[PDB]
RNA sequence: AACCCAGACCAACAGCUAAGGUCUCAAAAAUGUGUUAAGUGGAAAAGGAGGUUUAGGUACGUAAACAGCCAGGAGGUUGGCUUAGAAGCAGCCAUACCUUUAAAGAGUGCGUAAUAGCUCACUGGUCGAGUACUUAAGCGCCGAUAAUGUAACGGGGCUAAAC
RNA sequence: GGACGCUGUCUCAACGUGGAGCUCGGUGAAAUUGAAGUAUCGGUGAAGAUGCCGAUUACUUGUGGUUAGACGGAAAGACCC
RNA sequence: GACGGAAGGGUUUGGCACCUCGAUGUCGGCUCAUCGCAUCCUAGGGCUGGAGCAGGUCCUAAGGGUAUGGCUGUUCGCCAUUUAAAGCGGUACGCGAGCUGGGUUCAGAACGUCGUGAGACAGUUUGGUCCCUAUCUGCCACAAGCGUUGGAUAUUUGAGAG
RNA sequence: UACGUUCGGAAAGGAUAACCGCUGAAAGCAUCUAAGUGGGAAGCCUUCCUCAAGAUGAGAUAUCCUUUAAGGGUCCUGGAA
């Protein structure tokens, strides 16, 4: 959703993950969902 | 793959039942028969040679006088070609025309009519330039590439040249009638070739 | 020599068996070109 | 085959007399409409103090041309002029009454009461 | 409105739209009630 | 690394394992399961108990401590107890039947979903809206259920569709929530 | 053509070297200790970043740290209010507000017109060593993105044949 | 600028006719031309390469067509200085 | 998403004057296209302050498609009807040894303005020769010769290409 | 020849883009990924039609011939070319 370049967390529940080569945000609150560009 | 050496007769129209008029091409299949076998062993695939109306014994060459050694009372056949997997059959044997009896669409396979040195406009739908209005561009080409990039013509640009002449399969005909009796087929649509030339008939793939 | 031909010939048997490191078996490439326009066509080591 | 530019006869008792065909519905580059097909006209002249006034739009459904088409059975019916009915805005005809014969395709196209309206179908 | 065509088979069957699943794949299949030949699009049970 | 690769495992008596060249077997009372381990990783059955460690202390290997122990261990407490995720099916005119070894689904769509069952894993019904897979390998059970759960999605606005019974579906509003 | 090395008197089927190279096209390298997983090497920015090597600080800990798991997570007290409501979570002010205190903030977030309701800091038990935030360097990741044809290693290929 | 009539101007092109074109026999030029066992792509370069680099593709040689290039031919640029 | 900050693209108006003035023909339209994806439509999604219908934003995706007319020399734009949509660009602002010459940029003449005047004006109006038989490469088609290891005649597997 | 007639754009499969996973670590949790293992588009590869052994890597087979034979070509009558 927000194919950002700077990734970062927004409440304190949202979490850094790296998957396959790309950098991502995974959180509960849907809306806070992210991946780095 | 069932299929059958055909002579395309011509084109007429039949009147269904209730008055619907469906134009149909005849077929007339002289007899075939199997005059071989290709086998994945042997020869890598597995094949029926399948072959149509005879030539002149004055005029069959000693090779394909030798094709035949082995079949008893089958002349050399002038149309010879290859049904892919098919079994049910072996050589000396003999194909009705019945074979699509219970076949809804085929599919027809013959050499298309030649129609010379043809131009653009003709072979590829080219529009033309205008008739009028002091135009002196009325069935060429118009431009063929760009200017300096790529300075060349790129390779399958059409252009003027012969048309036609090519084998053309044409799909999902309907079949409307069957004749054993003349050995008939009719076929809703049209087939490609001039009359008298020969087509292939084979059972649809779909 | 490096005019002639003084070398010997040679069969390669299990070809397919080579190996290789890295992501190769799913990265690398063998193109060609069909001389057409637009016509490049490429191929994945293991489709190739 | 009636295409842009194409002059028709009003068949019906809007008022309208003659109309020009401006653009053939349905179809990107579609160029000719066969009977039963939808046009978008503009009047070109018109019966005086009508309730139709020259140089209006509306929607047309066309209903005798000149060029015969094929039917199932075999048989081709061609008119001698071109003409149209007006319809409103549910496609429905927009007048009370037609004059003159129209072709049955209109059958088969669903314009059943224009068919019935008609004096003869052909 | 020539009349809407009753979805029916060539062999007198009425045809119904079934989904198979196998190994991830969803498949939509057309089925003739008669004579149970399993084709996957109507076309080919007329 | 973390205590999770270095706990060691518990063998319940009617369970049997066996390590042999790069591969475990574990049998048990309801099936027998088998599993790949890497070079870099050593597994051992002692004093009826299943350790794990590292010939080295690359990453890899770090990582591979940890999923070897607990791969291991669900080879293990599945033998014994077997894996069982659940679902529940909630909407209007929903359904879900079963015959022989395959499941009818009723979703609304204007088909009927058949659904062949894969071997190795059995179907439990409780009604017509609840299902329960049970199975040998905790793997497959999670693959069934979320393939399961793939052909409807929850959605939120009325908890309608195939849902974990353990998930907590986040919940909107749609017309009169937005009242004023 | 302008950069690097080097000033051609002619001849030799001689040797040593400069720049630049030593898997192969293509004449020339092997061993030692580490780093890199991106083919980085073999283009580039602001910025993001639980990638990893090495070194060093500040928190915190075998007298139990962190994550999980099991509990409490309060009473005075609707903190006084602005407002219509504001009960911890429109908004103003501090919370030098105390007690039972294990520990409970004038409450971390979610959500209720207003609460209500669900959670957290906070602290207790089960477990059993490093963890949590940062600093400097060595390589890396994303950002990375044009039009005839792979086309930002010369090619093949290379996990070294890279640094 | 508008209207009527009329029409292949156009949608949309098709067929036929006459002279060229094509084949053979006779006669027989032209501008042009450093020559030539003169391919393409990505590059490089007096900054748009048949001739250089790397790679790809391509049996030898004619004929009927087509003009993208050879910064094509023709006129010591008329514009500008 | 203001206020600021960091880049790419080489298409706009410009900067420089490196190739070409013993000539590299300039705007549009016609004909024929090919390529890029920064996607107009169709296809697959994530989130919505997404009930549904219909959208908004972002990501993946270039296979195919992407209108006819009125005005203007116009590209462009506006407008009329349509359409699933009426995409944005590169290619000597693609394409005049393929076409048109309306526009621009010759000599006629006229209007306004400037100049005493000859005349001048990215002001306007009207009239005004668009040359060349393809040697080479390239491309569209068709043959002659030979090769494929004895020489021929039929039937075909298929790399590869459209 | 189109303005006419008929037919065609598929169905299925494989590997994937974005996305969604399951099982699970490094980091006791969590986590689609680091070992593995799945779904997933008019795109890619097969499938449909045409050309095709000058593919010099010149393939495979059946038959004919063994000192000019098998066979082909020229010439002539022609065509569906
Ligand atoms: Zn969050």
């Amino acid at each position: 959703m927000k194919v950002r370049v700077s990734v970062k967390p927004i409440c304190e529940k949202c979490k850094v993950i790296k998957r396959k080569g790309v950098l991502r945000i995974i959180c509960d609150n849907l809306k806070h969902k992210q991946r780095q560009k | 793959m069932l299929g059958l050496i055909g002579k395309k007769v011509g084109m007429t129209q039949i009147f269904q039942k209730n008055g619907i008029v469906v134009p149909v091409t005849v077929i007339e299949f002289q007899p075939n028969y199997i005059i071989g076998k290709k086998t994945v062993d042997r020869d890598g695939y597995s094949a029926l040679i399948a072959g149509s109306v005879d030539l002149k014994s004055s005029k069959v060459s000693k090779p394909i006088k030798g094709q035949y050694k082995s079949l008893k009372d089958i002349e050399p056949k002038r149309y010879v070609i290859e049904l892919k997997g098919l079994d049910g059959y072996d050589a000396g044997d003999e194909i009705k025309v019945d074979v699509f009896k219970s076949v809804k669409y085929v599919d027809v396979t013959g050499t298309t009519k030649g129609k010379g040195f043809q131009g653009a406009m003709k072979r590829h739908n080219f529009s033309g330039g205008p008739s009028s209005h002091g135009s002196k561009f009325h069935r060429h080409l118009g431009g063929t590439g760009q200017a300096t990039t790529p300075a060349r013509t790129f390779k399958g640009t059409k252009m003027a040249g012969r048309m036609a002449g090519n084998q053309q399969t044409i799909q999902n005909l309907e079949v409307v009638l069957i004749d054993e009796e003349k050995r008939a087929l009719l076929v809703k649509g049209a087939v490609p070739g001039a009359k008298g030339s020969f087509v292939v008939v084979k059972k649809s793939k779909k | 020599t490096p005019h002639q031909d003084l070398g010997d010939n040679v069969i390669i048997i299990n070809a397919s068996k080579v190996k290789l490191t890295g992501k190769k078996y799913q990265q690398k490439l063998y193109y060609r070109h069909s001389r057409y326009p637009g016509g490049l066509y490429s191929d994945t080591f293991r489709t190739l | 085959m009636i295409q842009m530019q194409t002059y028709l006869t009003i068949a019906d008792n809007t008022g309208g007399k003659v109309a020009q065909c401006i653009k053939v519905l349905g179809g990107s580059k579609r160029r000719y409409a066969k009977i039963g097909d939808i046009i978008t006209i503009v009047v070109k002249q018109a019966i005086p103090n009508s309730s139709v006034k020259k140089g209006d739009v509306y929607k047309a459904v066309i209903v005798r041309t000149s060029k015969e088409v094929r039917r199932k059975n075999g048989t081709y019916v061609r008119f001698d002029d071109n003409a149209c009915v007006i319809l409103d805005a549910n496609l429905s005809p927009r007048g009370k009454r037609v004059f003159g014969p129209v072709a049955r395709e209109l059958r088969d196209a669903n314009f059943m009461k224009v068919v019935s309206l008609a004096s003869e179908v052909i | 409105r020539v009349g809407s065509k009753e979805l029916i088979s060539r062999w007198g069957g009425k045809i119904i739209m079934k989904s198979k699943f196998e190994n991830g794949k969803i498949k939509h299949y057309a089925e003739c009630q008669t004579s149970k030949n399993t084709a996957r699009k109507p076309r080919d049970l007329f | 690394m973390s205590r999770i690769g270095r706990l060691p495992i518990k063998i319940p008596d009617a369970v049997k394992v066996d390590v042999k060249d790069n591969l475990v077997i574990v049998e048990g009372i309801r099936g027998r399961l088998v599993q790949d381990i890497k070079d870099s990783i050593n597994v051992k059955v002692e004093n009826g108990s299943v350790i794990v460690d590292r010939v080295l202390n690359d990453k890899k290997a770090k990582a591979y401590h940890g999923l070897y122990r607990s791969l291991i261990f669900n080879m293990v407490k599945g033998v014994t107890e077997g894996f069982s995720k659940s679902l529940t099916i909630n909407g209007i005119g929903y359904r879900v039947e079963q015959q022989g070894n395959s499941l009818f689904l009723s979703l609304g769509y204007s088909t009927q979903f058949e659904y062949v069952i894969p071997d190795g894993i059995s179907v439990k019904l409780d009604g017509n809206t609840k299902i329960s897979v049970e199975g040998i390998d905790k793997f497959k059970v999670g693959q069934v259920a979320a393939e399961i759960r793939s052909l409807k999605k929850p959605e939120p606005y009325k908890g309608k569709g195939i849902k974990y019974d353990n998930e907590v579906i986040r919940r909107k509003v749609g017309k009169s929530g937005v009242k004023k």
